[PDB]
RNA sequence: CUAAGCCGCCCGGUGGAUGGCUCGGCUCGGGGCGCCGACGAAGGGCGUGGCAAGCUGCGAUAAGCCCCGGCGAGGCGCAGGCAGCCGUCGAACCGGGGAUUCCCGAAUGGGACCUCCCGCGGCUUAUGCCGCACUCCGGGGUUUAUCCCCGGAGGGGGAACGCGGGGAAUUGAAACAUCUUAGUACCCGCAGGAAAAGAAAGCAAAAGCGAUGCCGUGAGUAGGGGCGACCGAAAACGGCAGAGGGCAAACUGAACCCCGGGCCGACGAGGUUCGGGGGAUGUGGGGUUGUAGGGCCCCCGUAUGAGACCCUCGCGGGUGAAGCCGAAGUCCGCUGGAACGCGGCGCCGGAGAGGGUGAUAGCCCCGUAGGCGUAAGCCCGCAGGGUCUCGGGGGACCCUGAGUACCGUCGGUUGGAUAUCCGGCGGGAAGCUGGGAGGCAUCGGCUCCCAACCCUAAAUACGUCCCGAGACCGAUAGCGAACUAGUACCGUGAGGGAAAGCUGAAAAGCACCCCGGGAGGGGGGUGAAAAGAGCCUGAAACCGGGCGGCG
RNA sequence: GUAAGGUCCGGUGGAGCCGCCGGUAUCGCGGAUCCUGCCGGGAGUAGCAGCGUAGUCGGGUGAGAAUCCCGACCGCCGGAGGGGCCAGGGUUCCACGGCAAUGGUCGUCAGCCGUGGGUUAGUCGGUCCUAACCCCGCCCGUAACUCGGCGCGGGGGAAAG
């Protein structure tokens, strides 16, 4: 659903974040706000989001760290997405 | 997908299919960035053009329904 | 051309030539007849007068002379045409020639008359020329052959159009170039009875 | 189709920049005498299945099936007209369709049959 | 430099992405005809237009 | 058997001339097409490809999406690769119509030191949509605030051409001030595919012509000019093209116009009716002219008839996108890597224009000579339904453009010379028993006209663009750009602005062996020829070796 | 051939070219401190000092080490050559793999080349306020404007207040 999410980030730093801090790393569309990213994640993956941080990379794309609540596992979502 | 089969389905099914195609397109872009065994490099293109077809036919159905109702 | 460049002269003092040069690196020379990329000193101009005029009476006299020469023996042979099989000069043909509109029929008629040899000679002489004309569409430099003159056209131009180097001209629109190609008089010509009568009426 | 200009520059410009649907008609080859008598058509565009005999080139007289067709280059590949690579592999020589004759037509296409009907 | 407007940052990002070599497969496809493009840049020597 | 050095020949290196080639330029009689924008233009920013940097194209549906038609087996741009996918349920491609169309930009709800931000109201459950700039026009409300609501305009762009204003100097006069340069460069404003002009208070006098515009000519003439340098027309005549109409007033007096709705008609034309807004400070009817014209009045007759125009519920025809047909050898021998070549034997020709194809080809392919088809649109016609127009004589009554014509003075402009035109200042009529022009002023005669209100096609000017052509150029030439060119680069800025084409018929682009850290070298293969990618030819300068001469 | 030149013989080249007659032209090169491109002697020469003269010994890496890495010793700045952080720069940041070119010598090294990655805010700053000052609307002037301007209404204006 929605156009907020462009692609998951499959970098080693992202994978470490998934393993440790229950965080999923996404590359999303620039005009999206933090509420938009939170709502998109919650609706698409049926998970509860605890926090959202955003930045704009030197390439001009928006990257979002979405920290999920302890009740849901980010590893499960990564496996569902094929992140491994 | 073909325009005929897209026209066969209803607007709600078109929206659902659009959502599924968007999610799959995101998944495949992530997989492309991750791995190197690109068995089907054209999946992204096919999904994107199918999305375009679905949206176009949805707009056509909306316009024709409005014209018929009016 | 060569006048779109902004230049500033270095002037005296520098160990160079007082030549206009560009204001940006590498500061080349520009806008000079002797500077690379500059204008040409005295180039061609579209306002030049190329049309030449000749008096109507003088043109008529020249056409008369050309028609008189077309019936000569020494000049026609000296031009290059082969006239071995021609019955006589001038070669006058009956009005029937004006109603033929098939190239094969005209070929057979010309074979019988004795000019097919000249047509073949023209075809052989036509060939690829030398120079830049090939770029501009002048690859072939075609030769001339017999000239068909008729008093009235009802198919003869279509019939004899395709033979290499032959022109079919109605007597009314007959010009000096038709009879003296390249300024060389003595072109092999075949006339018609009606064309000859019209020549008699006009006196030329 | 009309190319009316008698200027080589425009002729070659049209040849090189022609669209694909026009290049389609630029890949026609003459038919054999028997096929010409049977179909009353002098030439046709060449498909892949058509049998072909070569006239000009180092492979003149060779017969085979049309392997490849390239509209962009106006070329075709015919079975048996091959070259030996240094390593020892077989490649296909590109042959202009004008140097080919169709000794057998693969006419499973109703549109091709329509073309034959129209031209006959 | 430390504080940058978003539009200027995006323009710098576009220039950075622009600056890269010609793909080797593109060179092969063109048969060694296309090797370089005018938009190559060295940060210390060739400065951005902005 | 002389070391360095010099000249000459050969080979090699360096370089890129010459030669040949050309999908690019330049020029041009004729032909076609000529505006885009608040229903958000042009220019630009940023994004968009599986591998993707430049160019090109597209816009979060992002080298694309959908529908009708043409073509008929390949396709996925410049751009020759890997992988894969799309297509016979007709792709690619082409012509027509649609959908999407980020941000800035006239940019417009308010702001820009960054093409990004902050706002206010209805609808919506909410998602998410619809409204809100300034200067005005036609209406409504009230709060009378130009405050609110409905409808509608202007804004910016366009290579050259057009219309209206402001307006220099170098330069020439062999100096320089009147003058010239010049109503030019340039500036401000305003339109279109053309613009402007255009129908006589005109032109001419043995006669007369009869709107405007353009060309030839009048003509370096009349005429202006420190009468110096120089500047400089019109009429007539011959041509292109042809076309003429409406107001103000006399008279009548709401018989009228626009917006929305209804009804009869065909869905159109037309007719009729209701509400609202205008209108007696005049909507509509009539009327547009010179020894006169028109209103009104009077008299005779006419209209019965004859036009002209509007619409297409309907029909026929022409033209009109992609596009389709279109004759004749791949017949023997020779050279050749390969026949388009040479010799022999043939054929078509309304087609011997031009191009490609492994050489130079009428008959191998495209095409030409000549013909055909086409949705929408446009044009013509048939038929039906409507609207509208049309005669002469007399008058003594009424009307016919005001700070206007014109006079004096000052500035500009002009060939306009006491006799061009425009403008300022101060004066300023007649007005039909009237008025104006006829090259100093006034008087009389004669001739020609009726200003001070408005519109007007075709003949013309231009070429961003499109067909066609060439005694133009052939990569230091031709446009600056034959190519990822107004690109890279230089300057804070205004702005300035390059260099750079060619393997071969086919990559057949060197498999394998020895040496080397590598780059690469030597064998060996491909090719007719390395033409070996640092690739058609390979000059000169310059450098190294051998050879011959001197030393 | 008095000549401007022409023509023949022997090589390379692989595709066009010429005699004669009559016309046309950007029609003939040593200079213009001429223009564009290439290449010479100067020359294997100057420079690689002066303002802070800095390296050495063992070991490692690597085909190759004065120049790269570790230990020790000797040194230099030490009111900056140390620490923190603007404007400007714009990926120069980090790891790994490299040395065709760049680095005043060399190079296994790098601010170089190739491949992947890196910037997380209610509290820090912009965002808010206003200062010098600027803009827009009305208004007046100007032949006119994108020009000049007083007075009213509105808006902006500080990354060190």
């Amino acid at each position: 659903p929605y156009k907020v999410i462009i692609r998951p980030v499959v970098t080693e730093k992202a994978i470490s974040l998934i393993e440790k801090e229950n965080k999923l790393t996404f590359i999303v569309d620039r005009r999206a706000t933090k509420q938009d990213i939170k709502r998109a994640v919650e609706e698409i993956f049926n998970v509860k989001v605890e926090k959202v941080n955003t930045l704009i990379t030197p390439r001009g794309e928006k990257k979002a760290y979405v920290k999920l609540k302890p009740e849901y596992s980010a590893s499960e979502v990564a496996a569902r997405l094929g992140l491994f | 997908m073909k325009p005929s089969e897209i026209r066969e389905m209803s607007i709600e099914e078109i929206d659902a299919k659009i959502r599924e195609l968007r999610l799959q397109l995101a998944k495949e872009r992530g997989l492309l960035t991750m791995g190197t065994s690109l068995e089907n490099p054209m999946v992204i293109r096919n999904l994107r053009r199918d999305i375009a077809r679905l949206l176009t036919i949805k707009k056509e159905k909306l316009r024709e329904r409005e014209k018929g109702k009016v | 051309a060569g006048k779109r460049r902004v230049t500033e002269n270095i002037g005296k003092g520098h160990s160079m030539a007082r030549v206009e040069r560009l204001k940006t690196p590498p500061r080349y020379a520009a806008f000079v007849p002797f500077a690379r990329g500059g204008r040409r000193t005295h180039p061609p101009k579209v306002e030049k007068i190329i049309w030449e005029d000749i008096n109507k009476k003088e043109k008529r006299l020249a056409l008369m002379s050309a028609i008189a020469a077309t019936a000569n023996y020494d000049l026609v042979r000296a031009r290059g045409h082969i006239i071995d099989n021609v019955p006589q000069l001038p070669l006058i043909v009956v009005d029937d020639l004006q109603k033929v509109q098939k190239t094969r029929e005209t070929r057979e008629i010309f074979k019988k008359l004795g000019i097919w040899d000249d047509i073949v000679r023209a075809k052989e002489k036509s060939g690829v020329r030398a120079g830049k004309g090939k770029m501009r569409g002048r690859r072939y430099k075609k030769a001339k052959g017999p000239l068909i003159v008729v008093g009235k056209n009802e198919g003869i131009v279509l019939g004899a159009r395709n033979h290499p180097g032959v022109d079919v001209v109605v007597v009314d629109n007959l010009g000096v170039e038709h009879l003296a190609p390249g300024t060389h008089p003595g072109r092999l010509t075949v006339w018609t009875v009606s064309a000859i009568e019209r020549l008699r009426e006009l006196y030329g | 189709m009309k190319i009316s200009s008698k200027q080589p520059r425009k002729q070659r410009k049209f040849l090189y920049n022609a669209p694909l649907h026009v290049r389609q008609k630029l890949m026609s080859a003459p038919l054999s005498r028997e096929l010409r008598e049977k179909y009353k058509v002098r030439n046709l565009p060449v498909r892949v299945g058509d049998k072909v005999r070569i006239m000009r080139g180092d492979y003149k007289g060779h017969e085979g099936k049309v392997v490849e067709v390239d509209l962009k280059r106006y070329r075709i590949y015919v079975e048996g007209a091959t070259l030996r690579k240094t390593n020892g592999t077989e490649v296909f020589y590109p042959i202009h369709p004008s140097n080919v004759m169709i000794i057998e037509l693969n006419l499973e296409d109703e549109k091709r049959k329509k073309i034959i009907e129209r031209r006959a | 430099a430390r504080n940058k407007p978003l539009a200027k940052k995006l323009r710098l990002a576009k220039a950075l992405k622009q600056n890269r070599r010609v793909p080797v497969w593109v060179i092969v496809k063109t048969n060694r005809r296309v090797l370089t493009h005018p938009k190559r840049r060295y940060w210390r020597r060739t400065k951005l237009k902005e």
